[PDB]
């Protein structure tokens, strides 16, 4: 009853992140409050590999080394991490995104469980489910920029002619 | 065996692709045999040893047609564990046989260790154990038949029937 | 209630957005009485009229734990149709009473048609009209206690309870 | 059992559908092997609302008025419509499109019945289902065709200066 209900929220969320391949901002954003709700979360950032460092911008920017802390180790290593206490802070889960081959193309985590010690071990499983369709739509969406922003422009410039 | 085929197959489009599913089969299954068998609920204690010393711990309690099964997997932090020469759920796991007992309070080996904790009162109970080779893995019991004094010797055939799936799903 | 409320609530999560799902319902309420009751099969029989004239008939047979719902739907080109002085079913929807029938050879108003036609077996049988206001929409029966030699007392108190759910949904 | 297959039937072809928002050709093709198997039909055509007629291109291109025949009145009234007897023919259903107000933007049509006498009462919620993802896909998917386009004769000219 449990495992049909974390699909049709997946469902869902699949469709909501889909809805907005238009701004890897909203999108981003989407990641977020889902990924907090999906886990419980009390907060989720979202780190986007910037070549040798993080980026969760998430409104200000913030960089960061893409191989320090926790984020920067699961970016690097390209696996999960469980943090049951982490010493409001307390606990800490941690995931990673890659992109069609296993590139990690981003980094998640969320901070401390609401109602509970930690991270259901289930709580990963779920997680990792959720960061398919996160590194699904990140890829597609930042390669959707990229073409809107060119194309943009090459008319500045022929509007010029 | 027609209604067996049914209610499997059924039972395994309702398991989410998560956890832990093999647990969530095994509690479904229960779920069910609770429907067949009119038991009051039943339950698992998972089988396992520290040093070549085993022991029987509680797992899934107060599974129903009804039941949630986060509220029915026990939390590993508060769960009772029972050295084998205590219990007849620690007698079935050393004995590795099955029994089908009318009155717990005739049978020494019962251990009211849990109806004391819980509050439950246990009455009537089938037991089994779950075994790999010479290894047991876990014990399944369906406790306080509703609708007769005891369960009946159809009833342990349909218990067995089932408990072939579940032994399957433990490993 | 608790494993009431689990077991219906489950089953609620089991039913794909898509039919003709109140039919769904109750065939898996169904499926789940099976299980409770130690009950062979489980079947509905629907009741409606033509011009006044009330009628009986087949809709979901052969209603089982691992059964599935697209092999007992009754297929309505091929339903068996009643009138409600043939057979208990008829009679159930004609009284608007409850039966318990403990040996369907010791009762006049059976009809064997449909043992004939289908081949199966009816000994024993627990049957329920589901009515709203003075007029009847269903009839739903327990077949063929596997367990013991017919349904219990026990038996009716169950099989009564999970029958005002389907009653709800049959609206 | 059932209801609950045909969801994660669903939330699979929705996640096929949008996996195909850059080429309406390709997406047009999986909307019809998806609306095949899903009902189970032993073919399905697409039509497209283009202006005042209907064209299902689906390899050649096939204009006709949007109001002619089946295609046309499912167009016209905007409402699904079922055939037991069509008079390899036999039975057909046919449904909708529409975009994010009721807009029927294109009409899809099945025919017969792969073991069957005809389209389950059932096969209609399950078309209208899935014909929500048709239209949410074909719309953007047009809606992405017509930029691309637009913005590439903008650097045609461009290159051109």
């Amino acid at each position: 009853q449990k495992l049909k209900c974390e699909c049709q929220a997946l469902l869902q969320v699949a469709k909501n992140l889909f809805t907005h391949l238009d701004d890897v901002s909203v999108l981003l954003q989407e990641i977020i409050t889902e990924a907090r709700n999906l886990s419980n979360a009390e907060i989720c950032s979202v780190f986007l590999l910037d070549q040798n460092e993080l980026v969760a911008k998430v409104s200000y920017e913030i960089r960061i080394p893409a191989d320090q802390g926790i984020a920067g180790h699961v970016a690097t290593t390209g696996q999960i991490l469980n943090i049951p206490d982490a010493y409001r802070t307390r606990n800490i889960l941690c995931f990673p995104i890659k992109n069609e081959n296993q590139e990690v193309i981003g980094v998640a985590e969320l901070v401390n469980k609401i109602n509970g010690p930690w991270f259901s071990k289930f709580d990963e499983d779920l997680a990792t489910a959720f960061s398919i369709y996160c590194g699904i739509s990140i890829a597609h969406s930042l390669l959707y920029k990229k073409v809107n922003e060119a194309q943009y422009r090459s008319h500045l410039a022929n509007e010029m002619m | 065996r027609l209604e067996e085929c049914n209610i499997l197959f059924e039972l395994l489009t309702e398991i989410q692709d998560e956890a832990g599913s093999m647990e969530k089969i095994v509690h479904k299954t229960l779920q069910r045999l609770s429907q067949l068998l009119a038991a009051d609920r039943c339950s698992m204690f998972i089988c396992r040893s520290r040093n070549g010393i085993p022991e029987v711990a509680t797992r899934l309690l107060n599974v129903t047609p009804t039941s949630k099964f986060e509220d029915n997997l026990v939390n590993p932090d508060k769960e009772t564990v029972f050295p084998l020469d205590i219990g007849i759920a620690g007698w079935v796991a050393h004995t590795k046989k099955f029994f089908n007992i009318p009155d717990v309070k005739k049978n020494n080996h019962f251990s009211d260790y849990l109806d004391k904790k819980t509050g439950y009162t246990t009455v009537n109970m089938m037991a089994i154990p779950i075994t790999q080779g010479k290894e047991v893995l876990a014990v399944v019991m369906a406790l306080n038949k509703l609708n007769a004094s005891e369960f009946s010797k159809e009833d342990e055939e349909v218990f067995k029937k089932y408990l072939n799936f579940i032994s399957l799903v433990l490993r």
